[PDB]
């Protein structure tokens, strides 16, 4: 079974400059007559894949030349001469010589843009759902960069948490920073005896955590 | 101009069989092969088979045998794949494309989920900040949509104007069941004087809800 092997699975580059994936199959492409069937598609975030380039060099259609493709027997590369935002995806390099046509396991592009701290903002539960008996206090974090961050939840300053949800958007083409909602939820009872509840994240673009917390006594 | 299109989503019981459709036009259907992938999150792009409309002649890969079941129908220009026995492992976004060297032309994708959780429309839930909070020259807020089933939720903002800073938050699992949020951030200069509203649509049980941000 052809086994088609990319690196890197995650590749971060600056806008304009040079990006290059490789894929590597474990027996030859060659075909029958003679031509080899290695394609490579994009998946652009929310679409379905689509060809971008086929037999090893041959752009499709509504392709740009800054991609270009190149290779020979089980080693084949994807060049993309000058990157920008609307190139952030997923590439995937592919078989269509032997039965069954397989694929790389993709390379995710992301734009290495600068740093920039989080706007942490912070939710008490709403009265409507504070009467079905559960509440969850919602922290935003958005737009940032890099990905990496860490966020604790703090009841009452001791508690420390455990009943969280974290969810990250993708990067965002406009301004390539990403954002996230942390969910600590709490049932109405809980919730009722404490009053501070905190939202802590941490981020390389600072030596402090960035703190945002609301009491429930306060105004 | 060549396109293929795929029924809707579809939620089957665990042990049922869904039949999707590729409806495929401008070209001539029968000559080219309709390549059947699966994508799973986690599993990248999966070659199901593929069959040849006009003889009929199909090729699958071996895990699929006795699972997938292509058939074509020539007269409407409709290619179909059954999925028999579903599993948990069969939930995944299914795509047809074309094919002859190269799959170069991809339907939009049909999501299968198979569970035994039945349909459950959403809670959705303003939320404002507290007391001693904000400040600024803008304002972010957002809609908690909790507790329903299947996926896909569509939550829009009809903020008075200045405003979109929107950001969807994909959903996750919890207790059996998805829960999702959006944030907007509009200026203070219009909050709270003009009206902000999300409003929240799920296909699966047929609702719409509206919640005005107070
Ligand atoms: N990627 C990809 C890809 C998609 C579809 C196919 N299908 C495929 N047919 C399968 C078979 O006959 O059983 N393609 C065949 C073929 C095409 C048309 C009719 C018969 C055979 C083929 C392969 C390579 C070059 C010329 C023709 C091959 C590769």
């Amino acid at each position: 079974e052809l086994v088609m092997t990319q690196s890197p699975l995650s590749l971060p580059v600056s806008l304009g400059d040079q990006a290059s994936i490789s894929c590597r199959p474990s027996q030859s492409l060659v075909h029958s007559n003679g031509n080899t069937y290695l394609h490579w598609y994009l998946q652009k975030p929310g679409q379905s894949p689509k060809l971008l380039i086929y037999r090893v060099s041959n752009r499709f259609s509504g392709v740009p030349d800054r991609f270009s493709g190149s290779g020979s027997g089980t080693a084949f590369t994807l060049k993309i001469s000058r990157v920008e935002a609307e190139d952030l995806g997923v590439y995937f390099c592919s078989q269509g010589t032997h039965v069954p046509y397989t694929f790389g396991g993709g390379t995710k592009l992301e734009l290495k843009r600068a740093d920039a701290a989080p706007t942490v903002s912070i939710f008490p539960p709403s009265s409507e759902q504070l009467t079905s008996g559960g509440a969850s206090v919602v922290c935003f974090l958005n737009n940032f960069y890099p990905k990496d961050i860490n966020v604790k939840w703090k009841i009452d300053g001791s508690e420390r948490q455990n009943g969280v949800l974290n969810s990250w958007t993708d990067q965002d083409s406009k301004d390539s920073t990403y954002s996230m909602s942390s969910t600590l939820t709490l049932t109405k009872d809980e919730y009722e005896r404490h009053n501070s509840y905190t939202c802590e994240a941490t981020h390389k673009t600072s030596t402090s955590p960035i703190v945002k917390s609301f009491n429930r006594n306060e105004c | 101009r060549v396109q293929l299109l795929e029924s809707g989503a579809e939620l089957m019981k665990p042990g049922a069989s869904v039949q999707i459709s590729c409806k495929a036009t401008g070209y001539t259907f029968s000559e080219y092969w309709i390549e059947w992938v699966k994508e799973r999150p986690g599993h990248g792009l999966e070659w199901i088979g593929e069959i040849l409309p006009g003889s009929g002649r199909t090729n699958y890969r071996e895990k699929f045998k006795g699972k997938a079941t292509f058939t074509a129908d020539t007269s409407s220009n409709t290619a179909y794949m059954q999925l028999s026995s579903l599993t948990s492992e069969d939930s995944a976004v299914y795509y047809c494309t074309r094919g002859y060297s190269s799959m170069d032309y991809w339907g939009q994708g049909t999501s299968v989920t198979v569970s035994a959780a039945k349909t459950t429309p959403p809670s959705v839930y303003p939320l404002a900040p507290g007391c001693g909070d904000t400040t600024g020259s803008s304002v972010t807020l957002g809609c908690l949509v909790k507790g329903y089933f299947p996926e896909s939720v569509t939550v829009t903002w009809n903020s008075g104007s200045l405003s979109s800073s929107v950001h969807t938050f994909p959903a996750l699992l919890q207790s059996g069941l998805y829960t999702m949020s959006s944030s907007v951030t509009v200026p203070s200069s219009t909050w709270p004087s003009q009206t902000v509203t999300c409003s929240v649509a799920h296909p699966a049980s047929s609702t719409t809800v509206d919640k005005k941000l107070e």
